[PDB]
């Protein structure tokens, strides 16, 4: 998978070994190993709350 | 010299039939470390490569 470093570059990763790669669509966040910077554990999130607000 | 040209060809070329076969031996041995070479070095892969752009 390309990840998304949210200040800069972009990678190459894995997952630990079984963090089911059909739930790791692109649109997901997921948690970056600090040494391997492999797939740790996804998350939920999204973006500007003017989607939200109204 | 009948008696000592035909004693000492023989001697030369059984040190060459032995010879060769050091030969035999290294070209049986780096074939296997040419494949080292290919198989060790490509472990170059994609430990976490970075994307980037080429000039």
């Amino acid at each position: 998978f390309i990840v998304k470093a949210t200040n800069g570059p972009r990678y190459v990763v894995g997952c630990r070994r079984q963090l089911d790669k059909s739930k790791l669509k692109p649109g997901t966040r997921v948690a970056l190993d600090m040494t391997t910077l492999t797939i740790m554990r996804y998350l939920p999130r999204e973006v500007d709350p003017l989607v939200y607000n109204m | 010299d009948l008696y000592s040209r035909y004693k000492k060809l023989q001697q030369e070329l059984e040190f060459l039939e032995v010879q060769e076969e050091y030969i035999k031996d290294e070209q049986k041995n780096l074939k296997k470390e040419f494949l080292h070479a290919q198989e060790e070095v490509k472990r170059i892969q994609s430990i976490p490569l970075v994307i980037g752009q080429f000039l």
